[PDB]
């Protein structure tokens, strides 16, 4: 009997367009088909629509779109697990499998147009409401405004409907208010307990004159060097000139949540030409901590409190530069993005992420395996270096150390790394197995990708499969479905793909196919791949003066700006002078926190394979259920381990 | 201002999605000016000195500066109605100078000084007008006026509880200075 | 030179306002006018050979649009105020912009007295 | 002088597609588009006038990538490139064909070999991974145990090694070091050997183009 299929994301939004692909194989003729959605527990008939047909045309090939309504049902219980049940009838087939449901409907951004008020001064913040597909909507919004002892102050209730997603709000701070950080929190009105928030600082501040930045030779201090920890003190104007005065630099080492202080590193070095250095010698900071041992040291960090003053005697600015580590080492090497799970007897690709002992990515370091060293490649530009190793057709788990080769240095300041892989695992131990092997470079919207799909499998069953079917992940929905075909005999296909602006900022990928094998039992074997692209905006905005003389424009005089972005849209602007950035820089917004934010709003956490079909379904964020009986696994909870 | 200014940009497309632009610096800056450096706020009745800065970014041109202190009649310093406080001062191309004065705040608010600068053998002036906050002495202290548990069932019988808040006598309080007073309501979570 | 810069001032020293309009009015009245249509034409002028000879006809017609626009400013500042409350700072900077736009406009057109 | 009057906006060159292709493997096309004088286009989209779904952009080097899955079938193969921008119409967009003649082995054993590479604007350093795809029956496949690969650039034999590979994998991966030395372009080589047919010795080779950042 053909077997109908079923791919559903294995989260739900409310209030979102979410697609669940209708997929049938060796189907014979047209094979109408509705989806039903009911509430767990109980019938209470949330949603029935959508009904399509399926075409042998098309090769079987449907997707439904609807959005699941927000009730007060829902909206009763948000302190325990919620889940709903999607049923499909492929007419006098019936399939159903229950999904967890979440509360998230969408991010809050907000802006504050500078990160330090004075009291009795306003405040300007603008509340941004965007949907798990990052496009306006209309909503609203609940404000409210935190006081650091944690009491309520100021709360609002707002709607963006007819705003185009935008919210300018205004608040005056009392002239008489305890200071520290105040807080900013907003919240969706469906889903209260998912809290948004901002950090200002009310100060009594006034707004200095200069930017002083400490920037150390090396974002590190090596235990055993004998010159000691080198910083050097770049003062310089805000409008953009050079500085002289003198400089105060104190060493202190902060271990844990405490702070030591050295008496004996202080020095008066006077900063030149808005230049400056200041040594530390070796045998002050080991005499200053109590124990003389070297090897306690390593996991603590130093930090610089570099005070400036001006040969007038104006204006002193406190600038200060915490958590350089003190690490023998001068490379780390993580495993967040290689896969856990290889493929026995296929090529295996290994993504180490190099990167700075700060936590920066590291650029141009060689790499090798500690096995048949004759493989090396570098760091490219993001801090992933390519690797490729050849795995032997043996059940049994293999080890894999990576070690960087840097040269100049010595067997013991290389950064090493172990980790485990476990073989894939397949059905009834038919050695059938899919790989998906691809380009990982800075991949950018518009560039073409190549992916190879390598079929693994015994002459008697390579006439059986005449197809593939691939999905396309992107924050936590479906972007593209489509079928691949495969003449028999041909064991490489290659599918031409176009990453579009929608792709950004990491879609992942899976493949599987299906036939009939060992002595007449249902089977499917699966893939996943996980691809980095380009993080940018999907538009593109770019702020430049029209007027090109006319350098250093004087107080009081117009000059011209343009805009240039995709039209249509909304803009919205702010002008902030630099000498706040100056006395705070912390608790901003930009492209690369909201790239963090969605991506920590993912459903998988897996960077690819698993250890079995279901396993690959359940970590790359989908739920797979055969009208047969075939299904993957149970998710139960929101944040996995 | 005489600085730099960053400007970020934040876009909201219906099709596209969200963006935000990389900043934008301009730096406004000028050939002669003036920054007056302040304390952020003062006390009345104690002189405290203030710091005019008379900056020359020119080239080894040389600049005879005027520098004079308008006087305000709500602060003491050496300028009244008919004298003036003048200084003549001469700035070293690509150098600074720090002119100070003594000022005395008389009446609290929110206050202002100036200062204003006229270059000899050219035309050319900058004057700044900022705003110097004054405050008496005083410091900050918070007694508690009263605290209470609400309970009509267990205070008051009946169902209804009526509890009395007698005011603060506040004796220490500075004369002519606003007191606010936060009223804060919390009820009591009882569960399982 | 010199003499041309004496002759500026002295035509610029000929500006009367009313006193009886708001103090902050008059300042960014005067603010304006002083950064947007004295210095550039002090910095034009002052780079003049001493026998170069300088017109003034148009310099006083300068003056008088120059008191019709400022004129003009103070009443969409005093009554034509709708946005906001009459008097108020609010639409007094929002009609800055227009303001400082056409001086400047009138500077970049009247460049050409600076030389017959 | 120089600026030409022609009636498409855009040329198509196929000076460096491969002229011959293995049936059953995916044939590579080097689609070299450039500007009516002669610099070298950027971000066009070409396709294939069939199965218009696959297409692709240029990269800065005015070359783009393409892909066809070839029927494994010995009659010559054809292919026709047409651009397809926007905001032209059906006579303006270039159109070029071209007959590509399939690889003939010894014997007629279909003892193939496919080599395929990453193609786009290296930079010495940089590591590249190439893709070896032997075929063959499980017949004869346990007897091949290694390959033998050469690089060639500025016409010397620049390095030459031996690439491992046990019996059971269809394909191996060899990871090479791009150094400064490889400046301009170079010509990977690899064939493998065994006994053939009723007792005939028997070799099969390959070859690919690659360039490199000038
Ligand atoms: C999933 O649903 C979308 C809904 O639009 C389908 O997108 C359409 O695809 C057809 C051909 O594939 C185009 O002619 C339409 O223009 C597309 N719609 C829009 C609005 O652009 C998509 O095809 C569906 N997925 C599959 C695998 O069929
Ligand atoms: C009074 O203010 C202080 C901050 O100066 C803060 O601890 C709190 O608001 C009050 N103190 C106490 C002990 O409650
Ligand atoms: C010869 O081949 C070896 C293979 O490793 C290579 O290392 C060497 O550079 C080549 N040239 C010479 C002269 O050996």
């Amino acid at each position: 009997s053909p077997m109908y299929s079923i791919i559903t994301p294995n989260i739900l939004r409310l209030e979102s367009e979410e697609t669940m692909v209708l997929e049938a194989h060796d189907a014979q003729g047209d094979v109408p088909v509705t989806v039903t959605v009911h509430d767990f527990p109980g019938k209470k008939l949330v949603l029935s629509s959508e009904k399509t047909v399926l075409t042998p045309a098309t090769n079987h090939m449907g997707n439904v779109t609807f959005t699941i309504p927000a009730n007060r049902e829902f909206k009763s219980e948000k302190g325990r697990n919620k889940f709903v049940t999607v049923q499909a009838t492929f007419g006098t087939q019936v399939v159903e499998k229950v999904v967890l449901v979440s509360l998230q409907s969408g991010y809050l951004f907000i802006q504050t147009d500078k990160t330090i008020y004075t009291p009795g001064s306003t405040v300007l913040y603008r509340i941004f409401t965007v949907n798990h597909k990052l496009l306006p909507v209309g909503r609203t919004v609940m404000v409210n405004i935190e006081n650091p002892e944690g009491i309520p102050v100021k709360q609002d209730s707002l709607s963006s409907q007819n705003q185009l997603g935008v919210l300018p709000l205004s608040w005056d701070i009392p002239e008489l208010v305890n200071m520290g950080q105040w807080k900013i929190r907003a919240y969706y009105e469906n889903s209260p307990q998912q809290v948004f928030s901002t950090e200002f600082e009310v100060k009594e501040y006034v707004l200095p004159s200069f930017e002083v930045i400490v920037e150390p030779t090396e974002k590190f201090y090596y235990i055993y060097n004998e010159k000691g920890l080198e910083v050097t003190i770049t003062a310089r104007f805000l409008y953009g000139k050079k500085v002289e005065g003198t400089a105060f630099v104190i060493f202190g080492i902060q271990d844990g949540e405490q702070r030591i202080s050295l008496p004996e590193s202080l020095k008066r070095i006077p900063i030149e030409d808005g230049s400056g250095e200041v040594v530390l010698s070796r045998k002050v900071l080991l005499d200053g901590v109590q124990n003389p041992r070297a090897e306690d040291l390593v996991g603590k960090s130093l930090y610089v409190s570099a005070t400036v003053i001006l040969h007038s005697g104006s204006d002193m600015v406190q600038a200060e530069r915490s958590g350089i580590p003190i690490v023998t080492s001068p490379y780390q090497i993580h495993f967040t993005k290689t896969p856990k799970y290889f493929k026995p007897g296929m090529p295996f690709d290994l993504m180490v992420f190099v990167t700075n002992p700060d936590g920066s990515p590291a650029y141009r370091v060689p790499v090798a395996v500690q096995g048949e060293d004759t493989v090396q490649s570098l760091t490219q530009g993001d801090g992933v270096a390519k690797l490729s190793i050849n795995t032997h057709p043996s059940q049994k788990p293999l080890s894999i150390t990576v070690r960087t080769k840097k040269q100049e240095l010595s067997e013991a300041e290389q950064a090493t790394r172990t980790m485990q892989a476990l073989p894939y695992s397949t059905v009834g131990n038919s050695n059938n197995y899919l790989h998906l092997s691809v380009l990982r470079t800075e991949l950018r919207p518009g560039e073409t990708l190549n992916v190879n799909f390598l079929l693994r499998m015994d002459r008697a069953h390579e006439a059986k499969i005449r197809y593939y079917t691939y999905l396309i992940m992107n924050k936590g929905r479906l972007l593209k479905a489509g079928r691949q075909v495969r003449e028999p005999g041909q064991d490489l296909v290659v599918l031409p793909l176009s990453i579009t602006t929608d792709f950004i900022p990491s879609f992942r990928l899976v493949a599987y196919y299906t036939l009939i094998g060992a002595s007449g039992q249902r089977e499917v074997v699966a893939d996943s791949v996980w691809v980095d692209v380009k993080d940018s905006c999907v538009g593109s905005l770019v702020v430049k003066s029209g007027q090109s003389e006319d350098r250093q424009p004087v107080p009081g005089q117009q000059m011209t700006l343009k805009i240039e972005g995709d039209h249509g849209a909304r803009v919205v602007l702010v002008a902030v002078d630099k000498g706040v950035f100056v006395l705070n820089k912390k608790n901003k917004l930009t492209q690369s926190k909201i790239w963090d934010v969605v991506e920590k709003a993912d459903i998988g956490c897996t960077p690819g394979s698993g250890k079995d079909y279901a396993g690959v379904f359940s970590d790359a964020g989908l739920t797979f259920t055969s009208s047969s009986g075939q299904q993957t696994a149970q998710r139960a909870e929101l944040q996995c381990p | 201002s005489i600085t730099t200014w960053e400007i970020l940009a934040v876009s909201m497309s219906d099709k596209k999605g969200i963006c935000v632009a990389d900043p934008f610096e301009v730096t406004v800056m000028q050939d002669f000016f003036i920054d007056l450096r302040l304390p952020y706020s003062v006390v009345r009745n104690e002189q405290v000195e203030i710091r005019a800065v008379l900056y020359n970014y020119r080239q080894n041109q040389e600049l005879k500066v005027r520098v004079e202190l308008l006087h305000n009649p709500a602060f003491c310093s050496l300028a009244t109605t008919k004298r003036r406080h003048q200084q003549t001062v001469t700035i070293p191309p690509k150098s600074s100078l720090s002119v100070p004065y003594v000022i005395v705040p008389l009446k609290t608010g929110l206050q202002e000084v100036e200062v204003k600068a006229a270059v000899y053998h050219h035309f050319i002036s900058d004057g700044v007008r900022k705003s110097l906050k004054v405050v008496p002495e005083g410091i900050r202290m918070n007694k508690t006026v009263a605290v209470r548990t609400l309970d009509p069932e267990r205070l008051g019988r009946e169902g209804v509880q009526k509890e009395d808040i007698p005011p603060a006598d506040l004796s220490d309080q500075v004369p002519d200075t606003e007191s606010e007073t936060r009223i804060l309501l919390q009820g009591t979570p009882v569960a399982q | 030179a010199n003499n041309h810069i004496r002759t500026v001032l002295k035509l610029f020293r000929t500006i009367d306002l009313d006193d009886s309009k708001k103090s902050f009015y008059l300042t960014a009245a005067k603010y304006g006018i002083q950064t947007q249509l004295r210095e550039p034409i002090i910095r034009i002028v002052g780079g003049y050979l001493p026998s170069t000879k300088l017109s003034e006809a148009c310099v006083k017609n300068m003056i008088s649009e120059v008191y019709e626009i400022e004129g003009d400013f103070y009443s969409k500042f005093s009554y034509a105020c709708e946005d906001h409350a009459p008097y108020s700072v609010e639409c007094l900077e929002d009609a800055r912009d227009d303001y400082l736009t056409q001086l400047v406009e009138l500077f970049k057109e009247t460049k050409k007295c600076l030389r017959e």
